[PDB]
C-alpha cells in the first residue's frame, strides 16, 4: 500500500512567540490532537524528530547568524543591538526562550523526513511542525527563522535530479525562491496574493535568472479567491508543470493561512478546496512531501491539518468531532468543515484566464528533459 | 456629430456665452441704471428694476407680471411685506449672485426669498439657520420650519430640541407647542440622561383638561436610546510599549471626565469610531492588517476581518449613512505611496475594494460629509521619487464611487487634523492654525488664535462632541493636561477642568 | 529578487553511480515510536484505550507509547501498565491558584510568571496555560 | 479661495452662487423665445419684423448699447429700420445673441464675417475667422487678403499671406492678382516666397499690367523681396522585404497634384521612432537593447549626423516636433522590463541637451502625438490594466509646453489603438484600424466622422496620414507587388483622388512623417 510516516514532536507546543503574536506554535498539538482521536495514528507511522545540530543547519544559513542564534537569549538582549539590526530579529520575529530548540525541531522534522523519503521506505512524509519558508540566508523574516523548506529541499537533490516546490500559501516564498533563484534542479511554483502584501515580490515577470531561468514560476492572486476559481487554476497549471518540469519528488508547502477566516489572510477558500489541491497532487504518484507553515486562526489550522492527514492516507473522516482534550475549543458549532465567507471574488475571469495563458507561454520556453 | 462638417457645414456652441450675458446684465442694470421698465416701491423707497430678470429669476416676479391686472401694466407697484434693507439685499442678489449673509436678519431673509421662491437663497438660508440653531431659540425654528414646510431645518431643529430635552422643560414655548410636534421630537428617540418622562408629565400637567387624551398616544409612540457624546483618546504611556483607549463622555457642565479606559496589546497605525464602537489597526507592523472592535458597555476586544493589503498611515474614515468603513491612501512598506481605497462593511464584517484616487497621498486627514469623504493634506508623490507635503483636496462621492480633486488648495500643507462641526471641516496643521472650511462654497475662514499656543510649536487635535469643538494637545508635560474648547460663534477659548489622564504621548483623538 | 553568491544555496551535483553507498551509510535521523499492525483488532485497542484512560489514568499517548514497547501485546501492556505511573506535571492545588494569580497580574506575560514560581520552566507555563484555559 | 479673516460662517459670511449666471442665461433665452415676453424695441430687416429686448442687446455688443442710449427719436421710436443685413444673417445673429448657438455654414460666411465685425460680436466674430482662415484655398486667397485687411484682422490675414505665397506661381495669370495693391504686393513678397513659384516673375506680370504708374514701385519692390528655398516634404520611413535594413523616401510634392521622390537614403539600424523638424528628419534607435541614438538627417546633402542620446531607454515611443520652442518632444514609450513609461523628455536642437519635465497622467505607449499652436496631444495607444498587460487606449491627453502641465480631457476617442495623427489647420485628423477617419476639433471639443469609399475595405489594413500646403494625403500601410495606393483626401467634400506619379519599393511602411 501507501507508506506515511508522520514527524510530531510533543515539546514544539510549549512555545510562546509573545504576547498577542499571530503565530502561536501550539496550533500544532491539536492538531496531533485530533489526529490522535480520529484513528488516523492506526494506518501512519510516528516519529519523533532528532534535534537537527548546527553543522546541519549550515548547509544553507551562514555561520555567524546561526551562532547568534544559539547564542542569543532574552535575558542578555541588550547585549546583541548590533546583531539584531543586521540579522533582523526583533519585532517581526521576537525572541524567546527556546528559540533554538523550536528552530531545531522544525529543522530536523524536515530534514528527518527527507532523508526517511529519500531511501524509498516511504512515499509521503508529513512535517507539520517545519514549513517555515520566509527566513532568508543570514536574516530572519515573517516569524520564520531557520529555512527549513530549503534545507529539506538540499536533502532531496542528493538522489534526486529534479524536485518541485509548490506553495499555497497566501504568501510569496521568498526565502525559498529566492534559494534556488539560479538553478534548473528546482522548479518552484507558488500561488499568493500581489498588491501590497508582504513581502511584496513575486511578480508575474519574476522567472529566475541565470540558469534557473523559465524554472521560478509566480501566480500573482487578488482579494477572495473561491474554491471553484483555486481549482480552476491549480489543475491546468500543476498539469503543465508536471508534463514540462517531469519531477522526481515534490515539496508541497499546505499553508493554511489561505483559508476564509483568518487573522491575516484574505482569501476565501473553504476546507475542501484547500484539500483538493493536495489530493490532485497526491495523484501523480511521486516521492511527496507535506509541511505546514503559515495558518493563525488555530482552530481553522487544526481543522485543515487534520483533514490533510485525513486525504493523505485516503481514509474518509466523519463530519462530527468527537470528544478530545480540547473540544471546548472548537464550539460551539462543533464540526470539522468551514463554511465560506460573504467574501467578493476580486479575481475576474479574464484576469486568471490572462494569467494562465502567460504562464503556458513561459512554460513553453523550458528546455525538455 | 456625423453630419456636421468642420470645412462647410457644421454648428457652434459657445461655452462663454452664459458668463457673458450675466456680466453685461450686470454692468447694465447697475452701473447705468439703463433699460429700466418697472418700479417697485418698499416703505417709500424707489426701485427701478428690470422686469426680464425678475422674471427670469424668480417664478413669482414671473407671475405677478405676466397677470392682466393694471397694476402689472402700471409703473409703479407697491410692496409692504418687505423691509427697505431685506429687499436692497434680495435685489443685489437677482442681479448680482453675491448676497452678504447676516444672522440679525436671517429669519427674515427666509421668510421673504420662501414667499418670492428665490430657491438657491432659501436653500442657503435654511444651512445658515441649522448651522446657527442653539438651544435657545430651537422651538422658533421648530415652529419657522414646520410652518415653510422646510424638511432638512425641521429635522437639525428636532436633533437639537431632542438632545436638550431637559432644559427646554421649563420654557413657555415648550408648554405651549402643539402635540404634534412633541410627538416628532419625542418619537425621535430622546437620550435616557434627559428624562423625556418628566416632559411629558410636565406638557401634560400644563392644561390638564385639555390635553389628558394624548396620554396613551405620547407613551405609545414614546421611543428612548443611550449615551454617545463618547470621545475616544488612544494613547501610549512613556513606561509602556503597548496602547491604552480611553474614552471620555461630555457632561453639559462643559466637564469632560474618564468612563473607561482600555488596554490593548499591539501598536495601532490608524483607527476611527463609527457609531459608538472604536476600530483600531495594527499588527506589529512590518504588517498592517489585524483590526480589533471595541465596545464601550462590554470594555473588551473582537477581532475583524483583516484588511485587503497593509498599508502605513492610511486614512480610515466612517460612513454611517452605507454603514462602512473607508481606509484610503497610504504609504506602503516599500515607501512607496498607494491609492488603493477600500471599504468594510459592519453588517457583513466583508472587506471590498472601489475606485482607486486620483493622486495618492499618505497621513491625509479624511472628513466625512453628508456621505462624500474629503481626502485633506498629505504628502503628494514627489516626481523625483520623494514625498513633499500636500495641500490638495481630494472628493470621494460614497453613493457614485467616483472621485475628483478640488482645483482649490488649503492655506497651509502637511499633516493635518479635520474635525466636522454641523456643515463644516474644522482643519487644524502645524504652526497654531485654525481653518473652517466650506465645501458648498468652497472658501476658507482663518479662527483667530490666543497667543498661549505660541510657547511651543506643538501639533494640536481638534475633535467635536455635542455641538461643541474641542482642541487638544499632541504632548502632555508631566501634571499638565490642557484641552481647550472652542466657541466658533466668537471664537472664544475656554480651558476645561476635570481631565487627568497619564497619557504622554496622545496617539489618536476620535470624535 | 537578489541574485548572488551570499543568497542563493549550493546546490550538489548528482552522481548516478553514487546513489547505491550514501543512503545505506546513512542512519536514520529519527526514533520510531509507533509501527501500525496488521494483526491487531481495531476493537481490542479500543477497549484497551478505554481501560489505560479509565482505570490508570494514562492519555492517549503514553499508552500507544508503552502498547509499542511490548511489540503490540496487549495483555503484557495491561499487566504492566499499574507497575508504572505516568509521570504528569505535578501541579498542586497551591501551584494552580499561584499561576491563576499570575496570569490575573501579569497576563500572558510567561517570563514575569516564572519570577513568582522559579521551579517551573517557561515550556511547562506554556503547556499548562493552554491546558488550564479550556475551563 | 483666501481665508478671510473677517468672515465666519455663525455670525457674518459672504455667500456667492456659482448657478447664478446659468440660470440668468437659461430664464432669460426662455423668456424670450418660448414665450415672447417683454418685448420693448422692434427690428425690422428687408420688412421681416423682430421683437427684441434691448437689455440683452445692449449686454452682448456694444453697436446695439451706443444705439439704444442715443438721445435721438429714433432711439425712442418703436419701430427700427436696419438695411446693411440680410433677413437671414440677422435671424442666425439674433439666434446667437439670445439661445448661444449657430449654424455657420459656408455659403452665408462671408456675410456673417462681416457683419459680426460691424456689431461688435468679438466671439462669433472670432469663430468666423477662425473657420474663415480654415477654408480658405488658392482661387479665393485674394479675396480673403482684401477682406481680413480691411477689418483689420491679423491671423486671417498671415493665413491667406501663407496661402497666396505658397501658391504664388499659380495666382500669376489670375486677374485678381494684376489688380493687387502695391502694400498688399510687398507684404506677400516680403514674407518670404519659396524660390519655385519665381516671385520675379509675378512682380515682371504686375508692372507689365500698368507700366504707366507702376513703374516707380520696381526699385522698392526688388529691395524688399525676400525668397527662401523650397522643401515641400513627406518623408517615408520604411522597411524593404529583402533587405534589413530601414530606408527612407523623401518625396516632392508638385503643385499639380503629383508626388515625386526627391531623394532616398538608408540607415543601418532599428529605428524605433522619428520625426519631423522643420526641413530635416529626426530618428530615434539603436541595436537591442540599447535604443537609444538619435541620428539627424540632412536632406540638403542626404548625410546623417550624430547628436545626443536619449536620457533613458524606452520603447514605442511618441515623438512630435514643437518649432515654437525650436524643440523635440518624446511622449510615453515602453521600457525594456515590459512596464508602461509616464515620462516626457523634450531636446533642444540649439542646446544639443535633453531635459525632463513633468509626467502624464496615465502612462501610454504607441499613442498618436499632435502638434497644436505649442499644445502637444496624444491620441489613443495603449494602457496598462488587469493587472500586468495592457489594454487599448482611448483617452486624450492635452499637454501645454508653455506651463509644462498635462490634463485628460473628460471625452474619449470613437475607437481605440494605435492610430496616426495629422494635424491640419486647427484641426486634427486622426486614422485608425477599420478605415475610420475622424476629424477632432480640440476648441470646440467634437469630432466628426468622415465617410470614406468601400475601396479601402477589401483588405483589412491600416493607413497613414500626412499633411502638405493644406492638402491631406492617406498612405496604404502594405504596399503589394507594384500596388502602391495614395489618396489625396479633400475634406471639403469627402472625395478621394488616386494620385500618381510616385514609385515606391517599400514593403512596410513603419512611419510617414509631415
Ligand atoms: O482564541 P480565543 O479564546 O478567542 O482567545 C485568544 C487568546 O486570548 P484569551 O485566551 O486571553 O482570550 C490569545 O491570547 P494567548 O492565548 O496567545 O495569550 C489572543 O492573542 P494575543 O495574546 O496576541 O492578544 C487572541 O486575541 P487577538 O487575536 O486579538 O490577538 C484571543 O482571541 P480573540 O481576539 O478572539 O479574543
Ligand atoms: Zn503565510
Amino acid at each position: 500500500r501507501r507508506k506515511v510516516c508522520y514527524y510530531y514532536d510533543g515539546d514544539v507546543g510549549n512555545y510562546y512567540y509573545g504576547q498577542g503574536h499571530p503565530m502561536k506554535p501550539h496550533r500544532i498539538r491539536m492538531t496531533h490532537n485530533l489526529l490522535l482521536n480520529y484513528g488516523l495514528y492506526r494506518k501512519m507511522e510516528i516519529y519523533r524528530p532528532h534535534k537537527a545540530n548546527a553543522e546541519e543547519m549550515t548547509k544553507y544559513h551562514s555561520d555567524d547568524y546561526i551562532k547568534f542564534l544559539r547564542s542569543i537569549r532574552p535575558d542578555n538582549m541588550s547585549e546583541y543591538s548590533k546583531q539584531m539590526q543586521r540579522f533582523n530579529v526583533g519585532e517581526d520575529c521576537p525572541v524567546f526562550d527556546g528559540l533554538f530548540e523550536f528552530c531545531q525541531l522544525s529543522t530536523g522534522g524536515s530534514v528527518a523526513s527527507a532523508v526517511k523519503l529519500n531511501k524509498q521506505q516511504t512515499d509521503i512524509a508529513v512535517n507539520w511542525a517545519g514549513g517555515l519558508h520566509h527566513a532568508k540566508k543570514s536574516e530572519a523574516s515573517g516569524f520564520c527563522y531557520v529555512n527549513d523548506i530549503v534545507l529539506a529541499i538540499l536533502e532531496l537533490l542528493k538522489y534526486h535530479q529534479r524536485v518541485l516546490y509548490i506553495d499555497i500559501d497566501i504568501h510569496h516564498g521568498d526565502g525559498v525562491e529566492e534559494a534556488f533563484y539560479t538553478t534548473d534542479r528546482v522548479m518552484t511554483v507558488s500561488f499568493h496574493k500581489y498588491g501590497e502584501y508582504f513581502p511584496g515580490t513575486g511578480d508575474l515577470r519574476d522567472i529566475g535568472a541565470g540558469k534557473g531561468k523559465y524554472y521560478a514560476v509566480n501566480y500573482p492572486l487578488r482579494d477572495g479567491i473561491d474554491d471553484e476559481s483555486y481549482e480552476a487554476i491549480f489543475k491546468p497549471v500543476m498539469s503543465k508543470v508536471m508534463e514540462m518540469f517531469q519531477p522526481s519528488a515534490v515539496v508541497l508547502q499546505c499553508g493554511s493561512d489561505s483559508l476564509s477566516g483568518d487573522r491575516l489572510g484574505c482569501f476565501n477558500l473553504t476546507i475542501k478546496g484547500h484539500a483538493k489541491c493536495v489530493e490532485f497532487v497526491k495523484s501523480f504518484n511521486l516521492p511527496m512531501l507535506m509541511l505546514g507553515g503559515g495558518g493563525y486562526t488555530i482552530r481553522n489550522v487544526a481543522r485543515c491539518w487534520t483533514y490533510e492527514t485525513a486525504v493523505a492516507l485516503d481514509t474518509e473522516i466523519p463530519n462530527e468531532l468527537p470528544y478530545n482534550d480540547y473540544f471546548e475549543y472548537f464550539g460551539p458549532d462543533f464540526k470539522l468543515h468551514i463554511s465560506p465567507s460573504n467574501m467578493t471574488n476580486q479575481n475576474t475571469n479574464e484576469y486568471l484566464e490572462k494569467i494562465k495563458q502567460r504562464l503556458f507561454e513561459n512554460l513553453r520556453m523550458l528546455p525538455h528533459a | 456629430s456625423m453630419d456636421e462638417n468642420y470645412f462647410v457645414n457644421y454648428t457652434f456652441k459657445d461655452r462663454s456665452h452664459s458668463g457673458r450675458v450675466a456680466q453685461g446684465i450686470m454692468k447694465l442694470c447697475l452701473e447705468e441704471e439703463l433699460f429700466a421698465d418697472v418700479t417697485i416701491s418698499v416703505e417709500g423707497r424707489e426701485f427701478q428694476l428690470h422686469r426680464l430678470v425678475l422674471s427670469a429669476q424668480s417664478c413669482f416676479f414671473r407671475s405677478m407680471f405676466t397677470s392682466n391686472l393694471k397694476e402689472a401694466h402700471n409703473r409703479v407697484i407697491v410692496l409692504q411685506d418687505v423691509s427697505e434693507s431685506v429687499f436692497q439685499l434680495l435685489v443685489d442678489y437677482i442681479y448680482h449672485g453675491t448676497v452678504k449673509l447676516r444672522a440679525e436678519e436671517l429669519q427674515e431673509i427666509y421668510e421673504v426669498s420662501d414667499m418670492y421662491q428665490l430657491t438657491s437663497l432659501f436653500e442657503e438660508c435654511s444651512r445658515f439657520l441649522a448651522r446657527t440653531v442653539q438651544v435657545g431659540n430651537c422651538l422658533q425654528v421648530m415652529w419657522l420650519a414646520d410652518r415653510h414646510s422646510d424638511p432638512e431645518l425641521y429635522t437639525a431643529a428636532k436633533h437639537c430640541a431632542k438632545t436638550h430635552l431637559a432644559q427646554l422643560q421649563n420654557t413657555e414655548e415648550f408648554l405651549h407647542l402643539p402635540h404634534r410636534l412633541l410627538t416628532d421630537i419625542i418619537s425621535d428617540g430622546v437620550p435616557c440622561s434627559q428624562n423625556p418622562t418628566e416632559a411629558i408629565e410636565a406638557w401634560i400637567n400644563f392644561n390638564k383638561e385639555e390635553r389628558e387624551a394624548f396620554a396613551e398616544s405620547l407613551r405609545t409612540s414614546l421611543k428612548e436610546i443611550g449615551e454617545n457624546v463618547h470621545i475616544y483618546l488612544i494613547g501610549k504611556e512613556s513606561s509602556r510599549t503597548h496602547s491604552l483607549a480611553v474614552s471620555l463622555h461630555c457632561a453639559e457642565d462643559d466637564s469632560i471626565s474618564v468612563s473607561g479606559q482600555n488596554s490593548l496589546c499591539h501598536q495601532i497605525t490608524a483607527a476611527c469610531k463609527h457609531g459608538g464602537d472604536l476600530y483600531v489597526v495594527g499588527g506589529s507592523i512590518p504588517r498592517p492588517r489585524r483590526m480589533w472592535k471595541c465596545n464601550n458597555a462590554t470594555v473588551d476586544w473582537e477581532w475583524c476581518a483583516p484588511l485587503p493589503r497593509d498599508r502605513l498611515q492610511h486614512t480610515l474614515v466612517s460612513v454611517p449613512g452605507k454603514d462602512a468603513i473607508y481606509s484610503l491612501g497610504g504609504k506602503t512598506l516599500q515607501d512607496t505611496l498607494s491609492n488603493a481605497v477600500i471599504y468594510y462593511r459592519v453588517g457583513d464584517n466583508v472587506w471590498t475594494e472601489t475606485t482607486q484616487l486620483e493622486v495618492a497621498v499618505s497621513g491625509a486627514a479624511g472628513a466625512n460629509l453628508n456621505g462624500i469623504i474629503y481626502l485633506l493634506g498629505g504628502e503628494e508623490n514627489d516626481l523625483d521619487f520623494f514625498t513633499k507635503p500636500s495641500r490638495l483636496i481630494q472628493c470621494f462621492d460614497t453613493e457614485t464611487d467616483k472621485c475628483h480633486v478640488k482645483p482649490y488648495v488649503l492655506p497651509f500643507a502637511g499633516r493635518m487634523h479635520a474635525a466636522v462641526h454641523k456643515d463644516l471641516v474644522f482643519i487644524v496643521a502645524e504652526g497654531d492654525s485654525l481653518v473652517c472650511y466650506n465645501p458648498l462654497l468652497d472658501s476658507f475662514t482663518r479662527l483667530c488664535l490666543p497667543e498661549a499656543w505660541s510657547s511651543a510649536p506643538s501639533l494640536w487635535k481638534i475633535a467635536s462632541c455635542n455641538g461643541s469643538i474641542y482642541v487638544f494637545r499632541d504632548r502632555y508635560k508631566k501634571g499638565d493636561a490642557n484641552t481647550y474648547k472652542l466657541d466658533p460663534a466668537t471664537s472664544a477659548v475656554t480651558v476645561t477642568r476635570g481631565i487627568k489622564v497619564l497619557l504622554t504621548n496622545l496617539q489618536f483623538v476620535l470624535a | 529578487m537578489r541574485v548572488g553568491p551570499q543568497y542563493q544555496a549550493v546546490v550538489p551535483d548528482f552522481d548516478p553511480a553514487k546513489l547505491a553507498r550514501r543512503s545505506q551509510e546513512r542512519d536514520n535521523l529519527g526514533m520510531l515510536v509507533w509501527s501500525p499492525n496488521q494483526n491487531l483488532s481495531e476493537a481490542k485497542l479500543d477497549e484497551y484505550i478505554a481501560i489505560a484512560k479509565e482505570k490508570h489514568g494514562y492519555n492517549m499517548e503514553q499508552a500507544l507509547g508503552m502498547l509499542f514497547w511490548h511489540k503490540h501485546n496487549i495483555e503484557k501492556s495491561l499487566a504492566d501498565l499499574p507497575n508504572f505511573t505516568p509521570f504528569p506535571d505535578e501541579w498542586t492545588v497551591e501551584d494552580k491558584v499561584l499561576f491563576e494569580q499570575a496570569f490575573s497580574f501579569h497576563g500572558k506575560t510567561f517570563h514575569r510568571i516564572q519570577q513568582m514560581l522559579p521551579d517551573k520552566s517557561i515550556a511547562s507555563l506554556v503547556k499548562f496555560y493552554y491546558s488550564w484555559k479550556k475551563t
